[PDB]
C-alpha cells in the first residue's frame, strides 16, 4: 500500500550514523551566526540577523533572541518556525516546575528536557527532526552562570563561549584566542562584537543587523535583571566600542 | 459542613479618587481552633491585586493557578496584563470547573495603566462578575461589611483618607465575627507605588 | 502509530540494524572497567578535540543509578540519557515492592531488557549504546562488573572495555590482569586503569577521569590532582 | 487497512534544504501580485481579482477577508489552501484566545497562532505544506498599526510595506523610492494604486481591483449605537464605487 | 524492500527461512531423552580469558519438572522464558497440577506467529519472528520423559535426541548411530559429554561446558562445575582404556 | 515479478500472485485423502516425520463431538483456523443448543479468508483442510482452499502427488458411496485410495492416521497400534 | 519522482495528481448548461443511453440534494454518487443545527473545503467530478455555483461543462454583450427553458429528441425535473417558432 | 507509467488502471444473466462441473438477501460472498430502523457506496465481481448490475461473465419481440435457453443449470428456487432448441 513511499528516516546507515541528524546540522550552518560569551558576572548574547532591507521593520522585530522565564534566555540558530514549537514547551515546562516546587527551575533541568524531546524525535515516529540549535543562557543559584548548547542529536554540553550558525570554525578560532577567565561583562560585550565584525558577510557591521542581550547580576538587590537591548541602545554600544 | 466556613476570612476593596485599596484579615482556622496568623489572602501579579477568600486549600491552589497563566501571558505579549482583561480570565477559569467548583470568592483591584481609571470587581463560587463603582466585599461576614461600608463610604477620597475608611470598615466587622481577627493588612494602590500597612487590632 | 518494520532478518541470518548499532559504539569515546580485590574502577576518556568547554558542568559519562551502582556508557550520548532514566525509575520502583535495594544483577537484566525490546518493535530503531554497570550487592563486599550490548546480550567480566580502539586496550589487559589473584589494594587497581587508558589516549592526563566505587555506598570521583599524581609515577616506571 | 501514513512526506535533503518547502515557494511566486503599505494612521492591502471568464463573477469570490473585527488578510498562491486557513484562523482566535480573555487577540499574537498551523502542516505525517503566503494587517492598542507577512515554512516577519507574487521584484523597488515615514492614509493609498498599475496588464478599474484598509475607527458599522465603551470595526473594505473615485483623482 | 509476510514464489515465507539461518550461528546444545531422565548439555564458549564463564546462562529452570536449553540469539530468548515461566505457573494456579510438556510447548510457539503488520494492531508485537530455538525437556505423569524441539517455524516435533546449533548436522549424524534404549543414566550422561567434545573448538573442561538432567524424584538439577569435573575424568580414562 | 509484493494488487491480467503462491504451500505438504458415503465419513492421512528420532506430526484435529478436519501444509496456520472453528462450535451449542451444520461452517471460513487477503498487512493462509462431519441433514465432506472457495465433494485428496488418488476415487465413485452401514469397508476403500499417491514410504503402524465419524459414531481418531486392522 | 503518484508539490510547484483529475472528468461526452431566469434557474443536460437494454429513466445526472438545491454533475457516475450522498447529508445536518434551509452559497463552500482536504492528505485521491449547484436562493435570488476537483469555486451568470464546452461558452458571451444584463430576461420560466434549448442546438450543431435531454428547473419553493411529455411540449413550441 | 502498481492513482489518460484489471477478473468467471419479467425477475447461473466428485445441486451459487432480493455474481466467488454478506447487514438495519422491507432502488445505493469506498483509499483491493441483483418491492420489478467501478444502472436485461457478448445479443431479441412484457412463466423457459446457447464457448465441461425467480403473482413477492417439475420443464425446452 504505502510501503513504497516510506523514507525510513530513522534507520542507521552502514557507518553507524543517522542520516537525518547529519543533514540537519548542515542546514543549521546556513542560519545567521549566534555567539555567547560568559563572564564572571553575566552573559552576553549577540546574534547576527538574517534578511534585512531598508523596508523591513526592525524595531519591533524579534527573530533569534527569545525569553523563556525570568532568568533564562535562548538564542536560535536554524529554522525559526521549527524552533517556535520548542520554545513554547520550554515555557510551559518552566512554569509547571514553578507550580510544583515554588522555585525557579534550575538551568540544568530546563535544558535536559528539550534535549529529550529532540532525541525522542529521531528515536521513533518517522518524522524529520527539528532543525534547531539552542544556546541556553541562564542563571540559577546552584552554580551561578551557565551556558549550554544542544544539537538536533540531543547531546548537549556546557561552554564558556561558543558559536553556532555560519563560520563556527572561524568564530571558534577567534574566541579561543581572546577569551580569559577574569573577564567582565563590559569586556565580553567588546569581544562579542569584535568576533562578529570579522566573521560578518556584510561589507560593514551595523546596528540594524544585530540582536543583542545581556543577563547581569547587576541591578538592584541580589535579583538578576535580563535586558534585551532596544535597537537604540545597540547604536550607542556600537559607537562606544568604536567599530563605527 | 459548610465548605466556606471551615476557614473564614473577609476581604474588602474600595475605590477613591485615582486610587484603590484592598484589605483583609490574616486568620486561618480549622473551625474552632485557630492555627496560624501569618496566612495572607492578598497576592499581586504585575500591578493587579487579587484577594481570595474561602476554603484554605483552594486559596493556595488558585493562587498558583493564576501565577501560571499570567507569567505565560507576560512572556508572549510583553506587558503585565491589565485589570480589565484579567477579570475575564478569573471568570473563565472558575466556570471551567462548573461542576464541583472551587469554593472561593475572588476580588480584583488595580488601576488600568492606559486610561488611569481605577478598577475593582467581585465574584462568587461559580463565577459571575460583580461590577461596582463603590466597593466590593467578600467572605463569611460579607453581610456585615455590606452594611458597614455603605454608611461610611463617600465617593472620592484622597489616598490618606481612603486609608481611614477601609480600616473602620474592616476592623468593626472582624470583632463582630467569629472567624476573623488576628491583625489585618491593607494595601493602598496608586499608579506610582504601593504602600502596605499592618494593623494593630484586638486579639480576642 | 508508526508501524513499519525497521528490523528484519537478512538472507544471511543477521539483523542489519543490530550490526550498525555496534558501529555507533566504535565512534564513542573509550570506557574501561577493572575490578579488584574489593573495589571496581570506572575510567572514561574525554575529548581534547573540544576545548574551551566548562569542565564543571560538562555532563560526566559516569552516572550514579542508585546509592551504590554506577553506569558508564560508550556510543551515542543522546540515546544513553534514556536508558539512564529508566534504570533510575526501575531502581526506586524495586525499592517499593521488594522492600530492598536492587542487586546489581537485577539492574543489569532490566537495562538489557529495554534494549532487547527496541529491536523487535515496529517503528523504533535500536539504541547505539553499550554500557558498563558496576556496583556492590547489598549486604556484601564483592565487586560485580557487567557489560550490556545494543543487541541485548549481557554477561559478567573481570575487566572489559568498549568504545574506540578497544582491541588495543583489551590486549593490554589480557596479559596484565592476573585472574586467579585480583589486583591488591584500591590504589594499585586505579594504577591499572590509568595504565590501560594511557595506551590509547594519544597524550592526555587531564583527559582521563576516574570514579571508584567501594563497598558500603562509597562512590568518590578522584580530583584532578590525585589523577595527575598517578600519571607522574607511571611515567617513571616506563623509563629504563 | 492499516493506514501507514505516519512518516512525514517532507525530509531533509543531503544539501540542507527542506525540499517540499522550497517548491511551495515557487508556486507562491506564480500567484497574483498583492501588496501592503503601513502608514501612520492605517494600513492598506490590495490585489487584482483575476476573473477567469466574463461569465464568472469575481464579486462573490473574495481574496480579502475579515479575521476579527480589526485584522484583515490577503494572499498569494493557491485559492483553496487560502480559504481553509482563514477558517482555522477565525476559529482559533475565538476558541483559544477570545473566550478565555474576553478580547480579540492583538495582531502580533494571532500571527503566532497562524504560524503554528503552518508548522503542523509540514511536521506531522501525511500532509504537504501549504501553497500560500499571507499578508496580515491589523491594529491593537499597545503596538499601533502593524503589518505582517507569513510564509509556508512557518516564519513571519513584520514589514513596513511589501509585495509578494508575480511582479514582486518590480513592486518592492518601486515601494522603496515612494515610501517615507510621513505617509498619511490618503497618500499611501495613492502609492498603492500606482504600484498595482505596473503589475496589472488587463483591466484596471473598481470592478476588478480589491482594496481594503485597516484605519480609523467606525461607529457606523457598530450596529448597536448607544453605548460609549464600544468603538466598532477598524477594518472597512472599500466598495466598487469608492475605488473608481481615487482613479479620477489619479 | 520485500515485505514481512510476503510469500515467495517457492511457496514459503521469506522471513521464516532467514530466521532458520540465524539458529545455526548459535552455540551448540544437545539433548538425550532416556527412560531415567533427560540429559541436556551445552557448549558455553568463553569468548575471552577475562570473561566469567559462569554467567553464560544457557540452561534455565522453567518449573520443577521442566528444564530448558537454548541456542541461537540468546537475546530473543529472555522473552520466551518469561512467557513460559508464566504459562507454567498459571496452569498450576488454575488447575493445581503440573502441565504436560507437550502442552507448555504449544504455548511457546503461539508467540512465534505473532510477527507482522496486522490490520488494526491486534496482539501483534514483533517486526520479525524469533531468532532462537529451545530444547524443552521435562517429565509428566502420563507419558514419562519427553523432549521437544521448539522452532521459530511455529512447529514442534517430539524427538528422542536432537542436536541444534553450530555443529548440529555433524552431531546429528553421530547420534543417529549411537542412540538406543539400553542407555542407563550414567551411560547417557557420558554420551552427551563425548559428542560435545568432538564439535567443540576448544578443549573439553568444566569452564566451557555444562551438564544437567531432569529426574522424576529430585526434579530439575543443574550440575555444579565440580560434579562435571568427575565425568570429564571418567571420559578421559575410558577412551584411553582401549 | 512486480505485482507479487502485496495482496492489494491485481496483476495486468487479473490474477493475484500472492493467492496462487499460498496455493503452492499445499503441494509441499503431505498427501491426505477424504471420502464419505451416506452413513459415515472417513479421513485417511499420511503422517510425516523428520529424521529417525523424530516422531510423526499429527495431521488430524478433533474440532468437536461431531466434526473434525485434517491439515496439509503450514501447521501453524491450521491451528489458527481450527481454534476459530472451535469457538464457533461452542457459540452455536450455547446460544441455540444446536449442533453446528457443516454447510454453515464452510461459509464462515470462506468469509474469514476473504477479509484476510483484502487487508493491507495481512497474509493469505497457506493450508488446505478436509472438514468432515455429521449433522442433522447427513454426512458431508468439504475441501477448503486458501483462495476462499469451499466446495462440497464425495471424495478428494490434497497434497503431494494427490493426482494419483484423485483419479482412483472418480473411477470407484459408484462403489464406495454405496458402502452403507459397514464402517469397516469404507476405511479399506480409503487405504487403497492413498496407496496410489504413495511412491516410496510404505505404510507403517506408526505412519498412518484414520478418523471416522458418522451416524452412530462420535468423532474418533485411530493412531499407533489401533490401525493394525486396516493395513 | 513520486510526485505523479501522490499529492506533493512537484519540483515545479504543480500538483500533478490534481491536474490529472481534471482530464478524467471530461470523458462522458455529456454537455451541460445552466442559465438563470428572472425567478428561476434552468439547467438542461444531455442524456445518452448507449444500449437499448439499459432502462431509460434510471440513467440520470441531475440529483435532488435538498428541497431547493439541485446539483447536476459532470464526470464518471460512481464519483457523482459519492459526491451526491455526502451533499444530501450536509443539507440535512444544516437544517438541524441552525433551523433554516441551507442556502446555496453555504453548500458550495462546504463541498469546496471537503475537496481541499483530499488534495492535502496523502491517502485519498481527489474526486473526479465537476459539481454545478443551482437554486433559487432565499436572499440572493437565482444562483449558480460551479465547483472543481482542486477546491476552487466561484459564482456564475451561466456555465457549460463537457468536452465541447468551448462552443457553448462563446455563444453565451455573445448573448450577454447584446442584452447588457446578467440574466435571461424572459419572465415565465417556460420561455427560459426554450431559450436554453435553442442555444444548445446551435452550439452542438445537432437537434434533440425527447430521450436525449434531461431538464431541471429551480423556482422558489421547489426544485423539480421535467417528464418526457413536458420536454416534448417545449420541443414542439420551439419548432413552431 | 507505473500508475498501475497501486490503487487509486490517476494516470494521464484518466483511467484507473487497477479498476481496469478488475474487469478482466470478472470476464474470467462463469456466466450469469437476469431477465426482468413483466411482474418479476428471473435469475440463471452457469455452474461449471469441474469433476464427477462434486455433489450435484449442493454448491448453489445463487444467494438471497433478506427475503425478497436475489443476488448472483460472476468473477471470484469469495469477493462476492463477502459483498453479499455485507449487504445482508445493511438490509437488516434498514428493516430495524424503519420497520419496512428495504426498497430495491435503495439497496442498490448502499452496495455501491461500499464498493466505491474501495477505490478511494490506496490500501484495499478493488472488488473482483460484477453483481446482478434485484427483486420486487412496492413499485414493482427492478434489475440492477454492478461493476467494480461502483457504476450501476437499471436494466431490462443484464449479463456478465465470459459468455456475455453472446447473451447481450440474445437478451436483446427477447426485448424487441415483446414490448408487451415477457410474462413470468414464459421467462423461466427462455432463461434456460439463453444459458444453453451462451455455454457454447465453455462446451468443454458439462455444466448444471440453476434458476430462481422473484415474482409478484407466483410466490407472492418472496424469493424461491425454481425446482422439480418446473425446472425440469425448462431444461427440456433448452435441449430442444440447441438440437
Amino acid at each position: 500500500g504505502s510501503r513504497r513511499y516510506d523514507s525510513r528516516t530513522t534507520i542507521f546507515s552502514p557507518e553507524g550514523r543517522l542520516y537525518q541528524v547529519e543533514y540537519a546540522l548542515e542546514s543549521i550552518s546556513h542560519a545567521g551566526t549566534a555567539i555567547g560569551i560568559m563572564a564572571s558576572d553575566g552573559i552576553v548574547l549577540a546574534a547576527e540577523r538574517k534578511v534585512t532591507s531598508t523596508l523591513l521593520e526592525q524595531d519591533t522585530s524579534t527573530e533569534k533572541l527569545y525569553k523563556l522565564n525570568d532568568k533564562i534566555a535562548v538564542a536560535v540558530a536554524g529554522l525559526t518556525a521549527d524552533a517556535e514549537i520548542l520554545i513554547n514547551t520550554a515555557r510551559i515546562h518552566a512554569q509547571n516546575y514553578l507550580k510544583t516546587y515554588n522555585e525557579d527551575i534550575p538551568v540544568e533541568i530546563l535544558v535536559r528536557r528539550l534535549s529529550d524531546i529532540k532525541q525522542g524525535y529521531t528515536q521513533h515516529g518517522g518524522l524529520r527532526p527539528f532543525g534547531v540549535s539552542f544556546i541556553y543562557a541562564g542563571y540559577d543559584d546552584r552554580y551561578g552562570y551557565q551556558l549550554y548548547t544542544s544539537n538536533p542529536s540531543g547531546n548537549y554540553t556546557g561552554w564558556k563561549a561558543i558559536s553556532v550558525g555560519a563560520n563556527t570554525s572561524a568564530a571558534q578560532t577567534l574566541l579561543q584566542m581572546d577569551y580569559k577567565d577574569d573577564m567582565k561583562v563590559d569586556d565580553a560585550i567588546e569581544l562579542a562584537l569584535k568576533t562578529l565584525s570579522k566573521t560578518t558577510d556584510s561589507s560593514a557591521l551595523t546596528y540594524d543587523r544585530l540582536e543583542f542581550a545581556t543577563i547581569r547580576k547587576g541591578a538592584n538587590d541580589g535579583e538578576v535583571y535580563q535586558k534585551i537591548f532596544k535597537p537604540q541602545e545597540i547604536k550607542d554600544i556600537l559607537v562606544k566600542t568604536g567599530i563605527t | 459542613s459548610d465548605p466556606s466556613s471551615i476557614n473564614g476570612g473577609i476581604v474588602v476593596a474600595m475605590t477613591g479618587k485615582d486610587c484603590v485599596a484592598i484589605a483583609c484579615d490574616l486568620r486561618l482556622g480549622s473551625q474552632s481552633l485557630g492555627v496560624s496568623n501569618k496566612f495572607e489572602k492578598i497576592f499581586h501579579y504585575g500591578h493587579v491585586f487579587l484577594g481570595i477568600t474561602g476554603l484554605a486549600t483552594d486559596v493556595t491552589t488558585l493562587n498558583e493557578m493564576f501565577r501560571y497563566k499570567t507569567n505565560l501571558y507576560k512572556l508572549k505579549e510583553e506587558r503585565a496584563i491589565e485589570p480589565e482583561t484579567f477579570t475575564q480570565l478569573v471568570s473563565s477559569s472558575l466556570y471551567e470547573r462548573r461542576f464541583g467548583p472551587y469554593f472561593v470568592g475572588p476580588v480584583v483591584a488595580g488601576i488600568n495603566s492606559k486610561s488611569g481609571k481605577p478598577f475593582i470587581a467581585g465574584f462568587d463560587l461559580i463565577g459571575c462578575i460583580d461590577e461596582a463603582k463603590d466597593f466590593i466585599v467578600s467572605g463569611t461576614a460579607s453581610d456585615q461589611l455590606f452594611g458597614m461600608c455603605e454608611s461610611l463610604y463617600e465617593p472620592n477620597l484622597e489616598p490618606e483618607d481612603l486609608f481611614e475608611t477601609i480600616s473602620q470598615a474592616l476592623l468593626n466587622a472582624a470583632d463582630r465575627d467569629a472567624l476573623s481577627g488576628w491583625g489585618a493588612v491593607v494595601y493602598i494602590i496608586k499608579k506610582d507605588e504601593v504602600v502596605k500597612r499592618y494593623l494593630k487590632m484586638r486579639q480576642d | 502509530g508508526y508501524d513499519r518494520a525497521l528490523s528484519i532478518f537478512s538472507p544471511d541470518g543477521h539483523i542489519f540494524q543490530v550490526e550498525y548499532a555496534l558501529e555507533a559504539v566504535k565512534r564513542g569515546t573509550c570506557a574501561v572497567g577493572v575490578k579488584g580485590k574489593n573495589c571496581v574502577v570506572l575510567g572514561c576518556e574525554r575529548r581534547s578535540t573540544l576545548k574551551l568547554q566548562d569542565t564543571r558542568i560538562t555532563p560526566s559519562k559516569v552516572s550514579k543509578i542508585d546509592s551504590h551502582v554506577v553506569l558508564s556508557f560508550s556510543g551515542l550520548n543522546a540515546d544513553s540519557r534514556i536508558l539512564i532514566e529508566k534504570a533510575r525509575v526501575e531502581a526506586q520502583s524495586h525499592r517499593l515492592t521488594l522492600e530492598d535495594p536492587v542487586t546489581v544483577e537485577y539492574l543489569t537484566r532490566y537495562v538489557a531488557g529495554v534494549q532487547q525490546r527496541y529491536t523487535q518493535s515496529g517503528g523504533v530503531r535500536p539504541f547505539g549504546v553499550s554500557t558498563l554497570i558496576a556496583g556492590f550487592d547489598p549486604r556484601d563486599d564483592e565487586p560485580k562488573l557487567y557489560q550490556t550490548e545494543p543487541s541485548g546480550i549481557y554477561s559478567s567480566w573481570s575487566a572489559q572495555t568498549i568504545g574506540r580502539n578497544s582491541k588495543t586496550v583489551r590486549e593490554f589487559l589480557e596479559k596484565n590482569y592476573d585472574r586467579k589473584e585480583p589486583p591488591a589494594t584500591v590504589e594499585e587497581c586505579v594504577k591499572l586503569t590509568v595504565r590501560s587508558l594511557l595506551e590509547v589516549v594519544q597524550t592526555g592526563a587531564k583527559n582521563i577521569e576516574i570514579t571508584v566505587v567501594k563497598p558500603d555506598s562509597d562512590i568518590v570521583a578522584l580530583s584532578s590532582e590525585e589523577i595527575n599524581q598517578y600519571v607522574t609515577q607511571i611515567e617513571q616506571e616506563k623509563q629504563e | 487497512m492499516t493506514d501507514r501514513y505516519s512518516f512525514s512526506l517532507t525530509t531533509f535533503s543531503p544539501s540542507g534544504k527542506l525540499g517540499q518547502i522550497d517548491y511551495a515557494l515557487t508556486a507562491v511566486k506564480q500567484g497574483v501580485t498583492s501588496l501592503g503599505i503601513k502608514a501612520t494612521n492605517g494600513v492598506v492591502i490590495a490585489t487584482e481579482k483575476k476573473s477567469s471568464s466574463p461569465l464568472a463573477m469575481s464579486e462573490t469570490l473574495s481574496k480579502v477577508s475579515l479575521l476579527t473585527p480589526d485584522i484583515g488578510a490577503v494572499y498569494s498562491g493557491m485559492g483553496p489552501d487560502y480559504r481553509v486557513l482563514v477558517d482555522k484562523s477565525r476559529k482559533v482566535a475565538h476558541t483559544s484566545y477570545k473566550r478565555i480573555y474576553g478580547e480579540y487577540p492583538p495582531t502580533k499574537l494571532l500571527v503566532s497562532e497562524v504560524a503554528k498551523i503552518m508548522q503542523e502542516a509540514t511536521q506531522s505525517g501525511g500532509v504537504r505544506p501549504f501553497g500560500v503566503s499571507l499578508l496580515i494587517a491589523g491594529h491593537d492598542e499597545f503596538n499601533g498599526f502593524s503589518l505582517y507577512q507569513v510564509d509556508p515554512s512557518g516564519s513571519y516577519f513584520p514589514w513596513k510595506a511589501t509585495a509578494i507574487g508575480k511582479g514582486s521584484v518590480a513592486a518592492k523597488t518601486f515601494l522603496e523610492k515612494r515610501w517615507n515615514d510621513e505617509l498619511e492614509l490618503e497618500d499611501a493609498i495613492h502609492i498603492a494604486l500606482l504600484t498595482l498599475k505596473e503589475s496589472v496588464e488587463g483591466e484596471f478599474n473598481g470592478d476588478t481591483i480589491e482594496l481594503a484598509i485597516i484605519g480609523d475607527e467606525n461607529p457606523d458599522l457598530l450596529g448597536y449605537t448607544g453605548i460609549p465603551t464600544d468603538k466598532g470595526p477598524r477594518f472597512r473594505k472599500l466598495t466598487s464605487q469608492e475605488i473608481n473615485d481615487r482613479l479620477e483623482a489619479l | 524492500d520485500r515485505g514481512v509476510s510476503t510469500f515467495s514464489p517457492e511457496g514459503r515465507l521469506f522471513q521464516v527461512e532467514y530466521s532458520l539461518e540465524a539458529i545455526k550461528l548459535g552455540s551448540t546444545a544437545i539433548g538425550i531423552a532416556t527412560k531415567e531422565g533427560v540429559v541436556l548439555g551445552v557448549e558455553k564458549r568463553a569468548t575471552s580469558p577475562l570473561l566469567e564463564s559462569d554467567s553464560i546462562e544457557k540452561i534455565v529452570e522453567i518449573d520443577r519438572h521442566i528444564g530448558c536449553a537454548m541456542s541461537g540469539l540468546t537475546a530473543d530468548a529472555r522473552s520466551m522464558i518469561e512467557h513460559a515461566r508464566t504459562a507454567a505457573v498459571t496452569h498450576n494456579l488454575y488447575y493445581d497440577e503440573d502441565i504436560n510438556v507437550e502442552s507448555l510447548t504449544q504455548s511457546v510457539c503461539d508467540l512465534a506467529l505473532r510477527f507482522g503488520e496486522g490490520a488494526s494492531g491486534e496482539e501483534r508485537l514483533m517486526s520479525r519472528p524469533f531468532g532462537v530455538a529451545l530444547l524443552i525437556a521435562g517429565h509428566d505423569a502420563d507419558d514419562g520423559y519427553q523432549l521437544f524441539h521448539a522452532e521459530p517455524s511455529g512447529t514442534f516435533y517430539r524427538y528422542n535426541a536432537k542436536a541444534i546449533g553450530s555443529g548440529s548436522e555433524g552431531a546429528q549424524a553421530e547420534l543417529l548411530n549411537e542412540w538406543h534404549s539400553s542407555l542407563t543414566l550414567k551411560e547417557a550422561e557420558l554420551l552427551v559429554l563425548k559428542i560435545l567434545k568432538q564439535v567443540m573448538e576448544e578443549k573439553l573442561d568444566e569452564n566451557n561446558a555444562q551438564l544437567s538432567c531432569i529426574t522424576k524424584q529430585d526434579g530439575f538439577k543443574i550440575y555444579d562445575n565440580e560434579k562435571t569435573a568427575e565425568l570429564i575424568k571418567e571420559l578421559k580414562e575410558k577412551e584411553a582404556a582401549e | 515479478n512486480n505485482y507479487d509484493g502485496d495482496t492489494v494488487t491485481f496483476s495486468p491480467t487479473g490474477r493475484l500472485f500472492q493467492v496462487e503462491y499460498a496455493l503452492e504451500a499445499i503441494k509441499q505438504g503431505s498427501v491426505t485423502v477424504g471420502l464419505r458415503s451416506n452413513t459415515h465419513a472417513v479421513l485417511v492421512a499420511l503422517k510425516r516425520n523428520a529424521d529417525e528420532l523424530s516422531s510423526y506430526q499429527k495431521k488430524i484435529i478433533k474440532c468437536d463431538e461431531h466434526m473434525g478436519l485434517s491439515l496439509a501444509g503450514l501447521a501453524p496456520d491450521a491451528r489458527v483456523l481450527s481454534n476459530y472453528l472451535r469457538q464457533q462450535c461452542n457459540y452455536s451449542s450455547l446460544v441455540f443448543n444446536r449442533k453446528l451444520a457443516v454447510e454453515r461452517a464452510g461459509h464462515l471460513l470462506c468469509d474469514k479468508a476473504q477479509k484476510n487477503t483484502q487487508s493491507y498487512g495481512g497474509r493469505p493462509y497457506g493450508v488446505g483442510l478436509l472438514i468432515i462431519g455429521y449433522d442433522k441433514s447427513g454426512a458431508h465432506l468439504l475441501e477448503f482452499q486458501p483462495s476462499g472457495n469451499v466446495t462440497e465433494l464425495y471424495g478428494t485428496a490434497i497434497g503431494a502427488r494427490s493426482q494419483g488418488a484423485k483419479t482412483y476415487l472418480e473411477r470407484t465413485l459408484d462403489t464406495f458411496i454405496k458402502i452403507d452401514g459397514n464402517p469397516d469397508e469404507l476405511i479399506k476403500a480409503g487405504v487403497e485410495a492413498i496407496s496410489q499417491s504413495l511412491r516410496d514410504e510404505s505404510l507403517t503402524v506408526d505412519n498412518l492416521s484414520i478418523a471416522i465419524v458418522g451416524k452412530d459414531t462420535p468423532f474418533t481418531i485411530y493412531d499407533g497400534e489401533a490401525v493394525a486392522k486396516y493395513i | 519522482g513520486y510526485d505523479r503518484h501522490i499529492t506533493i508539490f512537484s519540483p515545479e510547484g504543480r500538483l500533478y495528481q490534481v491536474e490529472y483529475a481534471f482530464k478524467a472528468t471530461n470523458q462522458t461526452n455529456i454537455n451541460s448548461l445552466a442559465v438563470r431566469g428572472k425567478d428561476c434557474t434552468v439547467v438542461i443536460s444531455q442524456k445518452k443511453v448507449p444500449d437499448k437494454l439499459l432502462d431509460p429513466t434510471t440513467v440520470s445526472y441531475i440529483f435532488c440534494i435538498s428541497r431547493t438545491i439541485g446539483m447536476v454533475v459532470n464526470g464518471p457516475i460512481p464519483d457523482a454518487r459519492n459526491a451526491a450522498l455526502r451533499a444530501k447529508a450536509e443539507a440535512a445536518e444544516f437544517r438541524y443545527k441552525y433551523g433554516y434551509d441551507m442556502p446555496c452559497d453555504v453548500l458550495a463552500k462546504r463541498m469546496a473545503n471537503l475537496s481541499q482536504i483530499y488534495t492535502q492528505r496523502a491517502y485519498m485521491r481527489p474526486l473526479g467530478v465537476i459539481l454545478t449547484f443551482v437554486s433559487v436562493d432565499e436572499e440572493l435570488g437565482p444562483s449558480i455555483y460551479k465547483t472543481d476537483p482542486a477546491g476552487y469555486y466561484v459564482g456564475y451568470k451561466a456555465t457549460a461543462t463537457g468536452p465541447k464546452q468551448q462552443e457553448i461558452t462563446t455563444n453565451l458571451e455573445n448573448h450577454f454583450k447584446k442584452s447588457k444584463i446578467d440574466h435571461i430576461n424572459e419572465e415565465s420560466w417556460e420561455k427560459v427553458v426554450e431559450f436554453a434549448i435553442t442555444h444548445m442546438i446551435d452550439a452542438l450543431g445537432t437537434e434533440f429528441s425527447k430521450n436525449d435531454l434531461e431538464v431541471g428547473v429551480a423556482t422558489k419553493d421547489k426544485f423539480f425535473t421535467l417528464s418526457a411529455e413536458n420536454i416534448e411540449e417545449r420541443l414542439v413550441a420551439i419548432a413552431e417558432q | 507509467t507505473g500508475y498501475d502498481l497501486s490503487n487509486s492513482v490517476f494516470s494521464p489518460d484518466g483511467r484507473n488502471f487497477q479498476v481496469e484489471y478488475a474487469v478482466k477478473a470478472v470476464e474470467n468467471g462463469t456466466t450469469s444473466i437476469g431477465i426482468k419479467c413483466n411482474d418479476g425477475v428471473v435469475f440463471a447461473v452457469e455452474k461449471l462441473i469441474t469433476s464427477k466428485l462434486l455433489v450435484p445441486q449442493k454448491n448453489v451459487k445463487i444467494q438471497v438477501v433478506d427475503r425478497h432480493i436475489g443476488c448472483v455474481y460472476s468473477g471470484l466467488i469469495p469477493d462476492g460472498r463477502h459483498l453479499v454478506n455485507r449487504g445482508r447487514e445493511e438490509a437488516a438495519s434498514f428493516k430495524k430502523l424503519y420497520k419496512t422491507p428495504i426498497p430495491i432502488p435503495a439497496f442498490a445505493d448502499r452496495l455501491g457506496q461500499y464498493v466505491q469506498a474501495h477505490t478511494l483509499y490506496n490500501s484495499v483491493r478493488p472488488f473482483g465481481v460484477s453483481t446482478i441483483f434485484g427483486g420486487v418491492d412496492k413499485n414493482g420489478a427492478h434489475l440492477y448490475m454492478l461493476e467494480p467501478s461502483g457504476s450501476y444502472w437499471g436494466y431490462k436485461g443484464a449479463a456478465t461473465g465470459k459468455g456475455r457478448q453472446s447473451a447481450k445479443a440474445e437478451l436483446e431479441k427477447l426485448v424487441d419481440h415483446h414490448p408487451e412484457g415477457l410474462s413470468a412463466r414464459e421467462a423461466v423457459k427462455q432463461a434456460a435457453k439463453i444459458i444453453y446457447l451462451a455455454h457454447e464457448d465453455n462446451k468443454e465441461k458439462d455444466f448444471e443449470l440453476e434458476i430462481s425467480w422473484c415474482s409478484l403473482s407466483e410466490t407472492n413477492g418472496l424469493h424461491k428456487f425454481v425446482k422439480g417439475d418446473l425446472l425440469q420443464e425448462a431444461i427440456d425446452f433448452a435441449q430442444k432448441e440447441i438440437n
